[PDB]
């Protein structure tokens, strides 16, 4: 490269088109080079790993459910956002993937419990009251809880929305009687119904904590969005 | 010795995992010849592709154009609840796809005549208040004296490729397909001292491209 | 790259057996049908199962001058045709994308060069008291902020009429709302879902004297979260154009269409809103007007409707 | 039987481990066509490449030649908390490299003119002054009066490979690049009844080079 | 690198450890909380009542420079405060929350 | 030859999979760029993604004679020269690195001649009440024992004046306040990153009847411990040369670049730190002086500056 | 399923036992160039091969002939605590083997003559006494006026093949192969107003088969 | 992962079980030449072969 140049490329161009400039403007005793990819950028690679999913409500760390009924957590992005993850999915408009989530159930009394996992397809009809028999239809899992101590377990769920991609934000409403504004249940990987189970009986009823980890296999993302302040 | 380590999980059953029983029998079992046996099923979509009453609509002489005869909407409102063996497939089910086979036997006299207009409009926030708003979407006109059934196709005219099967929301917009209702198009006419009224029996089945998929606890 | 099981795209023998277990994943549908969902590029029944009863825009190369020098661009579609002298923005946000199989098998209805043309959405004042963020709109637009709340159905006067000044133009229902009696309307209230893309510009006329830009947003799905970013430094990630007194007269951005479904219910769903937001406060010579009037104007791109039945406005 | 021995760590999730989970569904799924769908996005650069607001620099007649307008140091106490799309991918990552692309979009009049140096020092225990003191640095004279916006590339003159995002320790070696100012080099002038002042809109991207490695909490 | 960590439960009542990486030049938390840690590459590790719990890990060599230097005659910032030390120059830090129920 | 996994120098597919887990590695990061870090053999951008918006010293066999015989060398660098009659050690150190590829992209700027010479650092005086250990440093050395409490920056007064006598000669620390108009030391406070080696060589003239040794030491990364160290027993696993008076009367060494950084930031850090102690305490003949005099040689080996900007001294 | 048993000893941590290490880091690393650097060590032995005094002997003119200036044991007692590089080396160590290179630099005048005996002598239950005793052993008779530096090689006549590295226990069969002594052979002479006395310093390195295994806490 | 379930006799020590054992040392270790040492026996046999007074 020359040291001194009267005539060099100058370097005034438009940002008003649309598109960033994002080229190294050439200037003299500097060369500007390439640097290889790192995966670490890539969506695919970085919604691979696990991250604490916010609870319903306030977007809390942790949800407590009592023993006798239960919970029932939906797998919602748009209900993700009502509180992190959901910051991360937010940039996103759609998006369409395997998910892969890890439930955490604190047990605070003495006694060792089992909980009930059973995973409700988007778009299924939520029983009102949550029976054993009748999650047993779904497809579930039965997990042995250890006593005064949490347990760890992991399931797998494919991408089993009725939508082509599940969206992050929803301008308009569910139903054609326009009662839900800016939410689509269907648009989500389902909701996965809680039961614990007791061989002992406690006299003073106890309330269960949980903590969900989520993670994201083949992830796709459409229409980016400016992240959150 | 294999250096292992026990993920997160351990000792928990799951109804969709392989792989977890263990022999309760240890000799090679043979089972008896069956091939005998006639009318083997092998998927729950045979069950749906069979014949299914849903509705048993009068209809009299005295019944004036543009009468209403019956409406329902194809949600999972009506149509898992029919009582036919099409609405408990997909009442087992979440979602479900493609056309609908619906079958009008009319079951009258073979002097009787007239013509019943069989309507279906697609997913809108209020139904077809009339006939003549009810025959812009996708309608026929039956003539009752030909043969005994109509065949009358509903159309999967949806805005996605899945619909779902939510009892508790029905009119969702990834849910319902609109509605089908029968009116009145051309008075029922016939002979004096032939019957004033015929009734007509609507069956309905699963079409050629309807699908079903993710089970779950009946809908119902 | 990674020690984490990201998934092989698809359904594998050996993920799911007796001996072990990998995360499952869901395998591409291959469905038959007419090629709909993205615009500008849409164009015997026997069940498989036997029955038992039977037997470049900006570069230093390519230095585009100010407002001064002659640099004509033109925008058409149907009959209508808009014009400009000087350095004009004009870019497609995101590149169309391919066609895909729909579910429904009725033949579309298309509105044609009635329907799709650039029409006059509305006329709006941009004076200077306005500052950063402050997203413009008239007669035509509502005040969508995302904490307003919409008594359904939108066609409601109170959703467009309000104590304050609107601020956005929500598609297609500041559209249908401005031209009820337009042939992509009368389709619009007719069927019940929809597909087009939308191409959305505006003409501020200023002197080589007038300073001030002015940001053409497409923003989808507008919700309270995505209003207020747009208003903010990372706005520029959504579909942008701006619209520079220095250079410009005019800036137009046209965006493809996007929904959850390949098929928009009609009055129901907004996938694109329109915000004409300041950038750089409008900076007027002494002398002169503190304000300048803004004309809006939109265009829906390769539409088409499905589902006839009777009429059900927004 | 296999004679295994569990290592340390039995029972410990992982967030970077893979072959965790147990299958939730049993039939294999089918996802909907959703490439009618534009815009797909596969890395976080594609962010930070976007254009993205970080300062606005006012620009008046009144300002004499040497007046500093703007000044900002390239660590992460600035870049990572600018607003811009590419601020917020950086505080994901905890390190950092390449070029950075900084546009000068001028939102002023056609009839004015005026040149604004704009400098980029490399790292110092203290920042430049005077602007002839920030002109011994890489900068550029910009005439305002051209093409609407400056390209004005920063570059990475570094002395490691990486440098941290670190906003407890932003002056570190490791961690800063220098700085990059904005100076008046020649008045704003224009004639009379014209605007006395001009705002210049300061955009920052993420150059053809620029890299983020190692994810931690977002920084802010 | 790699690291065995050994968490000494003193107490009758069984614990969870959580462990996240923090690369070498990335921003430690003032307050570690379960949600901010879960943004790093994390382990939830079970602490058995009454006894230590053993648990390995492995870490590549992240550090932004080209080698970690054991000794440093220098300052880590251009202001001067803090001298002898390089923060970047090691495999990171390593963030403990202990969890009970 | 081991049970454990020294790791596979790289990244490899068995290594992480969802059945079994082995200690992760990282691979070499390939990079392209000018050539620099090794001192003495250094010499269209596009990115590659789609955007969403884009379409023998020692031997028997040769053994060296004392001081009375003559087995004359020299040293040189720039117009410098440093001779001598009698045996004398002259050693690099350590054999000089391959060149990396460097992160930034601008032109180094070279000294040349003027830098790159032996620049007289200091005269100091060796007497025989010095014992083992005894670092000395005259006016230009520094008190560096490792304890001090230095302000800075460095170039602060109460660093290089102590109430006991200077023992270290930190580099470039020494050499830039020693020769703050070189035009080594102009590129030093105007750049703020320099890359060199450096050659140290002392003279120290005793007649045929003195006896004595001394320890010509380089030591990396100078702290309380290493300074400690060197003056010990194993001290001779850093760099060293000894002058001996039996037969030398000079002794040269040499060192390449070291550093975290292929380039090490100025006025900040000190690479090498140059120490001359006594193995043997001075051992002069009756009725002669009973101290010699020292004179220390400094040597910056192949030197380039990068990143121009202000004058910001050490 | 596999069937699988446990074997005892599970849950343990072994600093010799791989594969117990789970991935803390998610993303492929790529370490910075650092071929830059010099000086790379690969071995241990590196080290030992680095010069190291172990004694500073002192010799005067008034010294006669067979005149002990010097003595130590081949043994982990000293040959472990010399503070040369060669000692910690044998420290981390439990056995070692190969001979020892010593290096006598004479650091006295260029006017000075005479002559030191250095001898080795191999296990025995009492060292050497007197000159001639010591010089029964391998020895060399060392005139300091010519090279600067005595090459001394100390063999490993060795009863076994590898020797131990026990403080506790130095005199033993398996531990000591003998002891090195220095003597005055000629007394030291120079000229008047020369130095009466003359510095040595011994410095012990490890030999070419010199070798070093079985790793154990710093023996001091 | 792999699916597995422990067979009745978990943690059981057995004398004549292989693969217990966990390495107690890193390095490969080699013994020193002890092909100089004479009358290796291999058999408990070669004991019973010898010679043995059983009454007087």
């Amino acid at each position: 490269t020359l040291t001194e140049d009267l005539d060099a490329p100058q370097d005034t161009g438009n940002i008003e088109n649309g598109a960033a400039d994002n080229s190294p403007q050439p200037r003299t005793t500097f060369d500007y080079t390439g640097n290889p990819l790192p995966p670490d950028t890539k969506l695919e690679n970085f919604f691979s790993f696990y991250r604490l999913l916010p609870m319903g409500g306030s977007g809390a760390p942790s949800l407590s459910f009592p023993a006798d009924e239960g919970t029932i957590i939906p797998l919602n992005p748009i209900n993700w956002l009502k509180g992190g993850i959901a910051a991360m999915l937010s940039c996103f408009t759609y998006i369409a993937a395997d998910l892969r989530i890890t439930l955490r159930f604190s047990n605070p009394n003495d006694n060792p419990a089992t909980m009930l996992v059973a995973f409700a397809p988007p778009g299924a009809t939520i029983p009102l009251k949550p029976t054993r028999q009748m999650l047993s239809n779904f497809y579930m899992a039965e997990v042995p809880v250890s006593a005064a101590t949490s347990t760890m377990v992991s399931f797998s769920i494919p991408y089993t929305s009725p939508l082509s991609a599940i969206p992050t934000s929803y301008f308009g409403w569910e139903d054609w009687s326009g009662t839900n504004f800016g939410q689509l249940s269907s648009g989500s990987w389902g909701n996965l119904m809680l039961i614990p189970s007791l061989s002992v009986d406690s006299a003073i009823p106890f309330d269960f904590q949980l903590s969900c980890w989520v993670a994201f296999g083949n992830f796709k993302a459409w229409v980016p969005r400016p992240p959150p302040p | 010795h294999w250096k292992t380590r026990a993920v997160p999980g351990a000792g928990t059953f799951g109804s969709a995992v392989a792989g977890q029983e263990l022999p309760l029998c240890g000799v090679r079992a043979y089972y008896p010849p069956n091939a005998y046996i006639p009318a083997q099923v092998r998927d729950w979509l045979e069950f749906a592709h069979r014949p299914g009453l849903m509705a048993t609509v009068p209809w009299t002489m005295a019944d004036e154009p543009a009468e209403r005869l019956g409406i329902f909407p194809v949600s999972p409102s009506a149509i898992a609840g029919t009582g036919a063996p099409i609405s408990y497939v997909i009442s087992l089910f979440s979602q479900w796809r493609g056309e609908l086979a619906a079958h009008l036997l009319f079951t009258g006299s073979a002097q009787h005549y007239g013509r019943l207009v069989v309507c279906y409009t697609p997913a809108a926030p209020q139904p077809p208040s009339t006939m003549q708003e009810a025959m812009r979407g996708t309608y026929t006109v039956w003539d009752v004296n030909a043969a005994s059934t109509l065949e009358f196709t509903i159309p999967f005219i949806s805005n996605s490729y899945w619909k779902t099967v939510d009892v508790n929301n029905p009119d969702a917009l990834l849910s319902t397909t609109g509605y089908v209702s029968i009116w009145v198009q051309n008075p029922l006419v016939g002979p004096h001292t032939a019957p004033a009224s015929a009734l007509v029996q609507a069956f309905i089945s699963a079409g050629e491209s309807f699908n079903v998929r993710l089970m779950q606890n009946p809908a119902l | 790259n990674v020690t984490t099981d990201v998934g092989a795209n698809g359904w594998a023998p050996t993920v799911s057996t007796g001996l072990g277990d990998g995360p499952v994943s869901a395998s591409a549908d291959s469905l038959p049908g007419r090629s709909g969902g993205a615009s500008s590029e849409k164009t015997k029944v026997g069940s498989r199962f036997s029955k038992w009863w039977e037997p470049a825009p900006s570069s230093t190369a390519n230095p585009q001058p100010s407002l001064i020098a002659l640099n004509p661009s033109a925008t058409q579609s149907g009959n209508a045709s808009i014009l400009t002298g000087s350095t004009a923005p004009s870019l497609l946000a995101y590149p169309t994308a391919t066609p895909v199989p729909l579910p429904n098998p009725d033949e579309p209805s298309q509105p044609g060069p009635s329907g799709d043309r650039t029409w006059l959405l509305d006329t709006v004042t941009w004076s200077q008291e306005f500052t950063r963020g402050w997203n413009i709109a008239g007669s035509n637009g509502m005040q969508w902020t995302g904490l307003e709340s919409l008594i359904f159905p939108v066609s409601t006067d109170t959703n467009w009429t309000s104590t304050s000044s609107p601020t956005a133009y929500p598609l297609p229902f500041s559209f249908v709302r401005a031209y009820p009696d337009s042939s992509w309307a009368a389709m619009y209230n007719t069927h019940s879902m929809w597909n087009c893309g939308w191409r959305v510009q505006v003409t501020v006329n200023g002197s080589q004297f007038h300073a001030g830009a002015l940001i053409l947003y497409m923003v989808p799905e507008a919700t309270t979260h995505a209003i207020q970013t747009a208003r903010d430094n990372a706005g520029f990630v959504f579909p942008y154009v701006i619209l520079n007194l220095y250079e410009s007269n005019t800036a137009t951005i046209e965006v493809p269409y996007i929904s959850p479904t390949p098929n928009t219910s009609s009055g129901l769903h907004a996938p694109w809103t329109f915000y004409l937001q300041v950038l750089s406060p409008l900076n007027p010579p002494p002398s002169l007007p503190t304000s300048l009037s803004c004309s809006i104007y939109v265009t829906p791109v390769d539409s088409s409707f499905h589902g006839l039945r009777y009429l059900a406005p927004q």
